[PDB]
């Protein structure tokens, strides 16, 4: 008597999965994304281990693949986080975030006085590389802060 | 027609050279040939949400010379203000719906933005926001330069003052950039030195300039000195005073000026320059100033009537 | 070693685990509750099969347990669902959520004159239970309001 | 020591029949014989946060009487006081090192009990928070009370006014129904009657009280008249007047009332009571007034000296 093949109903849908997210990042995606806010099912790792002494978060969420834009979102939290569209593996060639040259309604303008604070409106970011940061010009205030300002909120 | 047709008018930045000259060469137009009914049946809302008389008054004669009508509040809490309740957005999409342009000067940054995407194909004109755009404001100071000099390439500007804090002459260094073989001199306290962005930006361009601590350094190759107010609010009583020094202007420093200098100033010179200033030729603040209704009635012509004028 | 399998869909050990979450009420918790901030793994799932027809979530935290007065506080949100200790079933009485005497840190007064609101203070509701409705007296401005009326404000 | 020794005073829910017994206990003992040195070498905080004259002198006078010092203020614009972000809970942290009482008032309905949190063995007195809590002013109603009728139980208590949006009114109903046989009336327009929580509790305690159009409907059954101020601001102006009708006391309507009754008011009453009540023997609202020396030197005595007085 040997159930021969290796499955347990566990992985297997058309849906899309990050994986490798730094640890304590996560809850921070899922958040700040609202991407816990569909109708269709959602399977979260939170902790795993993958290899070196390093840290690890996953979330698989179904019938849903992101778009190129959507992916690169991912660029300033999960830095070389890796995506697979899987309807079984529709990953295109090779799909890790890339710097988006724009970045909307979740960062915060660190400008107190900007007029985006009160208002009814979407936050919007200019993204620039420097040395040893990432520059975020505001649409709004036209302020520009480095990203370890705008994080840290 | 033209191409600011219809457009907002938000940010010097947002502005090509082609626009630039566009809007002096209309600017000269109706300096020479006035059209007073050239809006007639326009009505344009003066908003002045921060008060800011001499510039309210500049636009609103703007309005009135080219024959518009005129709507608007200096809220500067004498308006029944969205009780810290309403939103800027509200404002302006009720105010949009009753003007056919919105002219906005407003304590926060980003504002006049912001009414663009609450009004409708009704363009919004910034007036001022905070501490990031004034548009008119480098529009009749380039505007000035260009008619006392000739042109607006290969000058020597000095420029003094507070350079740290004046956003006005972070546009007009950045508007000039966008011209060729420009020198600048920036003169100004160590504690309020011209902005490191602003020379990265000049470096990137390959543009002329240098850092002096007396006007009387470069006195003798100035075309176009530029004077910034200093608010002693911006130091300590004891502080200012200190280096009040020459920072300041006064007829004796004109000596050796060459003929074609013309002395600038946004206003409020009341700390800077002395009135033994104001006989000279080289005094042009006053004469500056009276460009902003040029230079102003030269957008709102732009921006409201298709075709050209003149 | 003694643990036995590669499981990154559905698995157990010692950790405690949340049953029956109705949908969009798991993440809530994930939030409210700062479960995240863990350093022990977490396994959870969202808008998955429920009792034959409906829709549900699910919190699998390893290596940690839950208490009387915490198991409870889930009470005003997610009545109906089921806590399992599972160093492995080493559970005692009909683990289910009662109301506590006492919500704090989660609710916010609605009472906007409340000086909770400006201060460096947790929150704190005393809990009654009524007829259709709950209510909730804020331990500072002493105002009693209805739980529809404390989670939507 | 005595069961209030070093406790914070802040609700008069949190006091126990036992607790007010001794606090009317204390003030009569101290009325009949003062104790000018009791509280010699102690400093009290007055605390202000919102001003309150009355409150302030009557509080402040309490501590002298005791032989107290007092330093505080009456943050009305009168301090510097969190300027931009400087919380409550700083300001008690520092002035809990200074003082042995805070006394305060404030404009938010949980500010005391705040207060208690930071002031690390330090006693904190409620003056009165917002909407919600003004213990002492309670105990020299029941003082009042309690001297005038021999008692606290088996009373006829009308109440008039505002009953609605009256704080005052609600934590004495709640006193005096901690208390037995006391029999309520509560005579305010509809707009502004007694609130359903406070009959809910009257019910299931099987208190007996009944609503009235008129004073004069139940004028002569009433031990204590408690008249309550009905401000302006509340209603619309020909509201008000449409309604004030009787809500209004004169001496006219005395008439036919007990022998040991008491007109009693919170103390504002320019437009509840007429002048010429002042002369009857009912009026007792300035006698109450004076009573809240005594309540609120026996609620400091009792916190801040071990022993029972004498
Ligand atoms: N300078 C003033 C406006 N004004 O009236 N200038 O003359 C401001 O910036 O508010
Ligand atoms: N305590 C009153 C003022 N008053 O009458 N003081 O005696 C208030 O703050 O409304
Ligand atoms: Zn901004
Ligand atoms: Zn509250």
């Amino acid at each position: 008597m040997t159930h021969d093949n290796k499955l347990q109903v566990e992985a297997i849908k058309r849906g899309t999965v990050i994986d490798h997210i730094p640890a304590q990042i996560g809850f921070k995606l899922l958040s700040l994304f609202k991407l816990t806010e569909t109708d269709q099912r959602i399977t979260i790792g939170l902790n795993l281990p993958s290899g070196e002494m390093g840290r690890k978060d996953l979330i698989k969420i179904e019938n849903t693949f992101l778009s190129e834009d959507q992916v690169d979102q991912l660029a300033l939290y999960a830095p070389q986080a890796t995506v697979n569209r899987i309807d079984n593996y529709e990953v295109v060639g090779k799909s890790r975030p890339s710097l988006p040259e724009r970045i909307d309604n979740v960062l915060v303008c660190p400008n107190s006085n900007c007029i985006s604070h009160a208002e009814p409106v979407s936050s919007s970011f200019a993204v620039r590389k420097r040395a040893n940061d990432i520059a975020l010009k505001c649409k709004y205030c036209e302020k520009e802060f480095s990203h370890n300002v705008v994080l840290a909120n | 027609a033209n191409p600011l047709y219809q457009k907002h008018i938000i940010s010097i930045n947002d502005l090509s050279r082609d626009d630039l000259n566009l809007v002096l060469a209309t600017a000269a137009k109706l300096k020479a040939n006035p059209q007073p009914e050239l809006l007639k049946h326009k009505v344009i809302a003066s908003c002045f949400f921060e008060a800011s008389t001499r510039t309210r008054l500049s636009f609103e004669t703007s309005m009135h010379r080219l024959g518009a009508s005129v709507v608007g509040f200096s809220d500067s809490a004498n308006t029944s203000l969205g009780k810290k309740g309403e939103t800027l957005a509200d404002t302006i999409s009720v105010i949009s719906t009753y003007v056919d342009a919105i002219v906005m000067r407003h304590p926060q940054e980003g504002a006049a933005r912001l009414a663009t995407e609450f009004s409708g194909n009704v363009p919004v004109l910034n007036a001022g926001d905070g501490s990031n755009q004034h548009p008119t404001q480098t529009l009749l100071d380039l505007f000035t330069i260009q008619e006392t000099q000739g042109r607006l390439d290969n000058l020597h500007v000095a420029m003094v003052g507070d350079l740290k804090y004046g956003r006005t002459v972070h546009s007009l260094t950045q508007a000039l950039a966008k011209f060729d073989g420009n020198r600048f001199y920036f003169i100004a306290p160590d504690a309020l030195a011209m902005p490191q962005y602003i020379l990265d930006m000049l470096d990137e361009k390959g543009i002329a300039w240098s850092l002096h601590s007396s006007i009387e350094e470069v006195m003798a190759e100035v075309d176009i000195l530029y004077m910034t107010r200093v608010q002693k609010e911006r130091l300590d009583p004891s502080e200012y005073a200190n280096v009040k020094a020459q920072f300041v202007l006064r007829a004796s420093d004109l000596h050796n000026a060459k003929a074609n200098m013309k002395v600038l100033h946004p206003l409020p010179r009341v700390d800077e320059i002395a009135t033994d200033v104001d006989k000279t030729p080289h005094a042009w603040y006053f004469q500056q100033a009276g460009n902003g209704i040029f230079a102003r009635q030269a957008l709102l012509a732009l921006v409201l009537n298709r075709d050209l004028v003149l």
